[PDB]
Order: C-alpha cells, then sequence, then structure tokens
RNA sequence: UGACCUCAAAUCAGGUAGGACUACCCGCUGAACUUAAGCAUAUCAAUAAGCGGAGGAAAAGAAACCAACAGGGAUUGCCUCAGUAGCGGCGAGUGAAGCGGCAAAAGCUCAAAUUUGAAAUCUGGCGUCUUUGGCGUCCGAGUUGUAAUUUGAAGAAGGUAUCU
RNA sequence: GUGUAAAGUUCCUUCGACGAGUCGAGUUGUUUGGGAAUGCAGCUCUAAGUGGGUGGUAAAUUCCAUCUAAAGCUAAAUAUUG
C-alpha cells in the first residue's frame, strides 16, 4: 500500500463521488446561448446601454492595495457632489451603493470625475424626442467607454535625497516601537504615579 | 492509446505479467497508507522522515494575504525599469535625476540584495528591504524610499 | 463513462507553428502531388487569382 | 399608542402582574383542545409585529406542544449499530417546538397559509404558541398588494419547508463566518463541495 | 498624516487625505429617546421587580456588593450585564431612601 | 356623515372651503391608541376605562 | 325586551385542502457494509433507505457581512484560494472561508407616530354596466385599529428659495 | 388628461418611535475545519438602550473597527437519469 520513493497523495475519492461528477459538455452551448441572451437583452433596450456605470474602488487587503477595480455603486456623497438624487440616478444607468462611504479624498474625487464624464455624454430623451434622433444613436458599451484604469506607477527621473538613517534602520525601529509600546506605556505610567504619589 | 500498452502484448501469457506465485490480489498490505507504523514503517522511515508527530504551534484562521511579500533581488531590479528607456537611463543617470523603480506597483514586497547593480544611481521604492540590499543601493549612489 | 477525456489541449504557439508549417507546405509541388491533388496543369505554386 | 406600553410590559415576564396573567391563561389554555381557534390575538402588539392585520382572512390558532427532547423511537432501546449510535435518551429534535406548532396547525387548517407564530405561555409539560395564518382564497387577501405574495404557489406549506422565521432559524440561514456550512442550505453547500467539476479541456 | 507612511510599526499604512464623513443614521440605534424613557418609567411603576431583582437589592442593602455581583452574574449570565444590573439596583435603592 | 358630506360638496361647489359651513365637532374620543396619545399630550379631560378588557 | 363576549348548528351562501409524477429543489429522520490490513472514537456519511413540502426552477438575497486595507459592499454560480488554515486512536483520513478574475446584476416592504376638523379602509348581498372588472346602495368586518404617511440608505413636524 | 395634485430638489431648527422567554449565559446531545466549544435543538437562568452582535484561545481592565438581530417580499446568472 506504501511502496518506493513516491510523494504521498491526498486523493479524496472515498465517498460515492461517481454520482456527483459534473462534466461541462455544454460549455460551447452555454457560451452560444449566453451570447444570444445578451443580444436579445441589448436589442430590447437600444440605444440605452446594457450596463450601468460602475465606480472605481481600491481592492481590500495588503496584497491587493495596489490594484484598483470596478465597484458596485457610487456612494450617496458622490452622487450628492454631481447633484443626482439616488432614486433618479438608478433610472439613468448610474449604479448606487448606499453601503459604501468615502473616508479618503482620492477615491471620492476619481468617482466624481467619472460621474462628470458620464453625465457630460448623457443625452436623456423625452416625449418630444422623435424616432430619427433616437435612431441616430448607437448602443455603446459603458464599461469599455469608461474603463477602469490603473493609476500610472511612478517612473521617470527624480532627484536623489539620501536620509541619514537607513530604511532598514527605520523599519527595525518601527518594529521595536510597536513591539514594546504597551510595556513602555505601562512602565512610564506606573513610574508616573510612583513619583506623583510619594512626592506629594 | 490502448494499442501501445503492454496489455496488448501480454495477451496469450497466462498471468498478464503479475506472476504465478504472487497471484495479483485485491489489496495485500492494506488500503492507502495502512500500516505506516506497523508493516510499512520500513518505507516511511527511509523515504518520508518526519511523517508522524506534531511540530510547532497552530494558527487559527490563517489568512495568507497577510504574509504576501514577493521577493525581488538587486540583480533583477533593472528589469522593472521600462525596457525602451533602460539604455538611456543607464547612461545619463545622476544624483540630480535617477530612474525611480516602484517595486510595489510591479507586485513585489521586499527588496533582497543578491547580485550586483550597474554603477548607476537609482531611487528604489519598496515596502521592505534587507540590510545588505539597501547598503548596495546606497553604494552606487542611490536611495531606498519606503512606501505603504 | 462520460467523464472520459474527449478534448485535448495543444499549446497555442505550437498550434500556430503547425498552421505556418502547413501553409508553407502548400507551396511545395512535390508535397501537393504527394497529398494527392491534380495540380500538374497548374503552372506554378502558390496559385493566386485576381480579386474578382 | 398603547402598543409601546404593551411591548414594554410583555418583557416583564417575572413581574407579579404578568406572573398572575400567565398562571390564569396557562390554566385556561390547558383546559381547551390541543389545537383550537382563537377569536383574537392574546398579544395584539406581538401579532402586529409579525404581520397580522385585523382584516377578514387573518386567522389565529392556539396550539399546545409537549416539551422536552426526542426519545429515539427504537423498540426496547436496541439500535443495532455501533456504540456511538446507541444513544436513546438525551437526544434532541433539530427543529424548535415553534416549528412543530406551526407544522401541526398548518396541517389542521390545510386551506390556509401559515404567516408566522409566537410564544404565548409555558408550563412544565407544554409550550403554548399562537399561529398567524392567512386565507389565500379570501378576496381581501387577493386584492391586498401587501399580501398578494403569499397567494403564489411557491408559498404552499412554507412552514413545512422551513421558510418561516423559526424554520429559517433552525436551518442556519444567516450571513457571516459563523454560518459557512449553511448560508445557502447545508445540503446544497455539501453537494457543491463534494462535486467533481470536469471541463472539456482538463486543467 | 494619520498613517505612519511605512509598512510596519504603530499606525502603519499609506497616508491619505482624510475626508469628513457624515455618520450613518443606523449608528444612532442605541440612543435613548423621550418616548422610550417615559414609557419605560410607567411600565416599571406597573410591573414592579423580578424575584431575583428583589433578592439583589437586599444583598446591596446588607453591604454585600461582592455577594450581589456574583448573584447577578449567575442570574444574567455575563459579567458585563451583571455590572449594569447591580448599578440600576443601586440607583433604585438610592431613589427609595428619601 | 353622508349628510355632512353632501352639504360640504354643495359648499365646495359654490366656492366655499367646506370648512366654513360645518362647525367644529365636539365628540367623544375613543380608540386605544388615540386615547393613549391624547393622555400623553395632556389633551384629555376625562377618561373612562372598561373593566372587562 | 335588548346589546356584548365565548362557544356551537345547519345538505346554510361562496370557496379551499387532499392524490399522482421524480431528474433537479427545501426540510426532517437516519444506517450498516466498507477503510483503519484486528477494532471500540473516526471513516463510509451529516450518505442509502424512511417521512413531509414545492417550482419551472427551488433555495438564498439587499448585511446584527467581510475585513484590519489607501478598505470592500444583497444573493447565486464558475476559475482560484486549496488538498491549504484547520480537524483527526494527530492514525487511517478529512477540510472550509476572506481576498482576486469572471457570469448575472435590482431593489425594497412592514411594526413601532393622533386622521382625530369627522374609518378617509375592506369581504359579501342586492341592482346595473361596456365584466380577470366599474358604479350605486344595504348589511357586515373593524377603534383590542382598517386606509393615507416613514423604514434607518433614513425620515417626521414646522420654516425656507424657486425650480424640475 | 380634474396634475390649484403628487414627487423630488437647498438650507435651518427641534426631534428621530426601530421587533423579548428574544439576545445572552450554563449544561446536555448532535453536528462542524471551527480547535476552553461552528451551527442547531432541549432544559435552567434571563437582559439592555449608545444599548446589542461580531472581530476564529478561555478571563478581567481599557479602547478601537464594523454592522443594527430577534418581522417580510424580490428577476438573472445556477441545477435538472422526470
Amino acid at each position: 500500500a506504501i511502496s518506493k520513493n513516491l510523494p504521498l497523495l491526498n486523493n479524496h475519492f472515498r465517498k460515492h463521488w461517481q454520482e456527483r461528477v459534473r462534466v461541462h459538455f455544454d460549455q460551447a452551448g452555454k457560451k452560444a446561448s449566453r451570447r444570444q441572451s445578451r443580444l436579445r437583452k441589448a436589442a430590447k433596450i437600444a440605444p440605452r446601454p446594457i450596463d450601468a456605470l460602475r465606480p472605481v474602488v481600491r481592492a481590500p487587503t495588503v496584497k491587493y492595495n495596489r490594484k484598483v477595480r470596478a465597484g458596485r455603486g457610487f456612494t450617496l456623497a458622490e452622487l450628492k457632489a454631481v447633484g443626482i438624487a439616488p432614486k433618479y440616478a438608478r433610472t439613468i444607468g448610474i449604479s448606487v451603493d448606499h453601503r459604501r462611504q468615502n473616508k479618503s479624498q482620492e477615491t471620492f474625487d476619481a468617482n466624481v470625475a467619472r460621474l462628470q464624464e458620464y453625465k457630460s455624454k448623457l443625452v436623456i430623451f423625452d416625449k418630444k424626442t422623435k424616432a430619427s434622433e433616437v435612431a441616430s444613436f448607437e448602443q455603446v458599451d459603458v464599461s469599455a467607454t469608461f474603463p477602469v484604469e490603473q493609476p500610472a506607477p511612478e517612473s521617470g527621473l527624480r532627484a536623489v535625497e539620501v536620509p541619514e538613517q537607513t530604511a532598514y534602520r527605520t523599519l527595525r525601529l518601527a518594529r521595536n516601537e510597536k513591539k514594546y509600546k504597551g510595556i513602555r506605556e505601562k512602565r512610564a505610567k506606573e513610574k508616573a504615579e510612583a513619583e506623583a504619589e510619594k512626592a506629594k | 492509446p490502448t494499442r501501445l500498452t503492454k496489455t496488448r502484448k501480454h495477451r496469450g501469457n497466462v498471468s498478464a505479467g503479475k506472476g504465478r506465485i504472487g497471484k495479483h490480489r485485491k489489496h495485500p498490505g492494506g488500503r492507502g497508507k495502512a500500516g505506516g507504523q506497523h508493516h510499512h514503517r520500513t518505507n516511511l522511515d527511509k523515504y518520508h522522515p518526519g511523517y508522524f508527530g506534531k511540530v510547532g504551534m497552530r494558527y487559527f484562521h490563517k489568512q495568507q494575504n497577510h504574509f504576501w511579500r514577493p521577493e525581488i533581488n538587486l540583480d533583477k531590479l533593472w528589469t522593472l525599469v521600462d525596457s525602451e528607456k533602460k539604455d538611456e537611463y543607464l547612461s545619463k543617470s545622476s544624483a540630480s535625476a535617477a530612474p525611480v523603480i516602484d517595486t510595489l506597483a510591479h507586485g513585489y514586497g521586499k527588496v533582497l540584495g543578491k547580485g550586483r547593480l550597474p554603477e548607476v544611481p537609482v531611487i528604489v521604492k519598496a515596502r521592505f528591504v534587507s540590510k545588505l540590499a539597501e547598503e548596495k543601493i546606497r553604494a552606487v549612489g542611490g536611495v531606498v524610499e519606503l512606501v505603504a | 463513462k462520460t467523464w472520459r477525456r474527449w478534448n485535448v489541449k495543444v499549446n497555442h504557439n505550437e498550434k500556430r507553428y503547425a498552421t505556418a508549417s502547413a501553409i508553407a507546405a502548400s507551396a511545395v509541388t512535390s508535397l501537393v502531388l504527394a497529398r494527392g491533388h491534380r495540380v500538374e496543369q497548374v503552372k506554378e505554386l502558390p496559385l493566386v487569382v485576381s480579386n474578382e | 399608542g398603547a402598543y409601546k406600553y404593551l411591548e414594554e410590559l410583555q418583557r416583564k415576564k417575572q413581574s407579579d402582574v404578568m406572573r398572575f396573567l400567565y398562571r390564569v391563561r396557562c390554566w385556561e389554555y390547558r383546559q381547551k383542545n390541543v389545537i383550537h381557534r382563537a377569536s383574537r390575538p392574546s398579544r395584539p402588539d406581538k401579532a402586529r409585529r409579525l404581520g397580522y392585520k385585523a382584516k377578514q382572512g387573518f386567522v389565529i390558532y392556539r396550539i399546545r406542544v409537549r416539551r422536552g427532547g426526542r426519545k429515539r423511537p427504537v423498540p426496547k432501546g436496541a439500535t443495532y449499530g455501533k456504540p456511538t449510535n446507541q444513544g436513546v435518551n438525551q437526544l434532541k429534535y433539530q427543529k424548535s417546538l415553534r416549528s412543530t406548532a406551526e407544522e401541526r396547525v398548518g396541517r389542521r387548517a390545510s386551506n390556509l397559509r401559515v404567516l408566522n407564530s409566537y410564544w404565548v405561555n409555558q408550563d412544565s409539560t407544554y409550550k403554548y404558541f399562537e399561529v398567524i395564518l392567512v386565507d389565500p382564497s379570501h378576496k381581501a387577501i387577493r386584492r391586498d398588494a401587501r399580501y398578494n405574495w403569499i397567494v403564489n404557489p411557491v408559498h404552499k406549506h412554507r412552514e413545512a419547508r422551513g421558510l418561516t422565521s423559526a424554520g429559517k432559524k433552525s436551518r442556519g440561514i444567516n450571513k457571516g463566518h459563523l454560518f459557512n456550512k449553511t448560508k445557502a442550505g447545508r445540503r446544497h453547500t455539501w453537494k457543491k463541495h463534494n462535486t467533481l467539476s470536469l471541463w472539456r479541456y482538463r486543467s | 498624516m494619520a498613517k505612519s507612511g511605512i509598512a510596519a510599526g504603530v499606525n502603519k499604512g499609506r497616508k491619505t487625505t482624510a475626508k469628513e464623513v457624515a455618520p450613518k443614521i443606523s449608528y444612532r440605534k442605541g440612543a435613548s429617546s423621550q418616548r422610550t424613557v417615559f414609557v419605560r418609567s410607567i411600565v416599571k411603576e406597573v410591573a414592579g421587580l423580578a424575584p431575583y431583582e428583589r433578592r439583589l437589592i437586599e444583598l446591596i442593602r446588607n453591604a454585600g456588593e461582592k455577594r450581589a455581583k456574583k448573584l447577578a452574574k449567575k442570574r444574567l449570565g455575563t459579567h458585563k450585564r451583571a455590572l449594569r444590573k447591580v448599578e440600576e439596583m443601586t440607583q433604585v435603592i438610592a431613589e427609595s431612601r428619601r | 356623515k353622508k349628510e355632512r358630506l353632501t352639504k360640504e360638496a354643495a359648499a365646495i361647489a359654490e366656492g366655499k372651503t367646506a370648512k366654513d359651513v360645518s362647525p367644529k365637532p365636539v365628540v367623544v374620543k375613543y380608540g386605544l391608541n388615540h386615547v393613549v396619545s391624547l393622555i400623553e399630550n395632556k389633551k384629555a379631560k376625562l377618561v373612562l376605562i372598561a373593566n372587562d378588557v
């Protein structure tokens, strides 16, 4: 049951796995029918675009801080800045997220500029709008028209400024300070009451 | 292909290559890793030392995103410089104007100090550097800028 | 069983290698004759016709 | 409104007043049938919270459920298995008595839709519940835009499928890391995790 | 700024320009109101006290703060809820000594 | 109420506000929520409570 | 002689439930063979059998969420995370989630508020019309609360500049 | 079209009701990757109003972050030996 110099395997096939085998023979058929659904939906609502405009947000965690991606909806503050009521905004292809807030200014400004770029190109029809004017429009892809773009990483040339303390020393000192913050605070405090009670 | 297998060559020979005495059976020795401490001990000791027992402390709910910190050495640091401006940068660079290398935007956590740099000032941006890596960078007239 | 392997993956670059090699072979008369085509009354290969 | 006073008073279940009222009502309910029809909610505020409205087509049924665990119904306690499965006593039903009350009431009044239920009283042998049911064939329900949803056939015996509040509580349908096994149904999650997914171009 | 600007240490992280946020209304959930205080004082007049609340008051009357705290933690379940319970009993006694 | 409604319809037809034709009502306030709200606002002058609720 | 409350009766007027199917779905209940080269925890398996309940899908679903970041943002599925953290006679075995890429994207409703200058609400009967219903009228339901107004993303009551 | 209607939009003031034998705790059983206890259920105890829950090692002290339970509806993407 255990022979030769081989890796030890974890093959989890001790249950009735043969009754739950899902083979995706319909991958091509699903692709084609997905395209047909997409075409029907696009043709139903033309020239109004198929996608709602989405914001741009920072990916969470220390691993994905660098990347920026498409969010769910513009916050109520971002819509407040461009003067669109959220109830109204949902009707003109702008997605809304009541849950997100803006602690920083960079994301808020980027999404405000995104909303302004969208609002500039928006043409809202009405009863007086006739079939010829509507016919003169093309159904765009909102996501491609307003793509989420990564901010440019720093490159080029800059002047060199060398601090006295090395970066390695800076990191070591920061680690040490964080490690001993609590014990140093406790020591300093108890010394404070010791020298403020016996010196009374 | 089934036609190139040895099953097609074993046709006509009684035991199909399994021997007449041994008599290929269901599971002599047990199933899986059975008997690893009893009758397969001689195999586990020889080829998989350290298999049995506990070492170290548990870590409940380990999130691997915290420990994300890909390494880049100094011998590979100039690849992060734009390819078409590398030769121009390598020639005219000076303390008044040196290329800036943001290692974080390229997906790296720590700058390590293996290899030798071109004798050219650079401005390196990293979340972390090793002691020797930063000594080598300042030795060519550069600097390390810590970012977050 | 249906979960037998039916499709096979080929590296994209290798597939393009083969496409280019076959396109090159289409211009060799000995290969076209060996392939089995009646191309003895075509003066030269490749055979290019006007866009009409 | 008096509903705020009712709501705050019903929380003082160990006060003299509520202890007396519970004694009297527990006796009175124990005298009647196991399932009987209540002319009106004994806790009108609690009924309002759970969606009851004083309209024709809303019905209240009081039911009495036996307390305690679930003795394993095997003859003479012999289980015929491994010693880990030999337990007969100290076993517990996986649905609350609230769900059992709703299921039995829904079985009795088979033409109604169980809307919800609530606790009314308690003694050593019985818990007492009041179940709010809706008649889906009454026009006052069929013409009410706030309750038309229950007329749709997906809500046939929603209490027998665990779709009431008590049933969704017992199924572990909640958000977060504490409900990883049961966010989207325990058996659905298990099936998803025990399925071998093979694609055309195997990876 | 509000971050150290480096990847380690106390208050680590990238500096950003903090934007003032208007607090969500849902954060006001635990706030008390005139309506609920007035109703709760009336119900307390009508309801009275639970049997364990009466027993707690006697322990506090007998200078048994340590005794009262243990009974409340046994009854209520947690130490945090017991500490609040013992206090509103101290206020109850303080409002019945006049 | 139907008779008052007819009179107010005639008044609003002739161009009056339907408030200037009917005097302000002085009636018994009933209903539990309504009467509790009146008590809490110190608007009630007398309360009668049934003994068999 | 009358209301009210509770409980009945009727071949009362008009309705409704049950049973069938089984591939998928929502629950409950629930093994053992098997593996561990024995076997009792474990494994098989939170499976088979058994019971209850549906639909064209069901379930879930607009955070008492994930996080610890420069933060994300209902639910579902895929790829990945990952045969990993972890669980385990720490043996045999077993084993998720966050992030990320994508498919699809859609949001909301009550209770808790005095209409109090007017129960403004609703089933039914009867009549009528142009009938998935409208209008009128009479009983009845309902103040132990049916409508309008608000749902935390808010919102209300006053005041406010006009606009859309 | 009954739009002297309804809805939204700015700012100010005062307010701003928000679900209990429930949360939570102990114990028992089952279950889970959940490990001084993941969920569920029984029994006993049983709240509060910036309170309550969560923050994967039990406890106390002090903060911070994040939601707002104990009421409800909702297409699509998904499954499909009938």
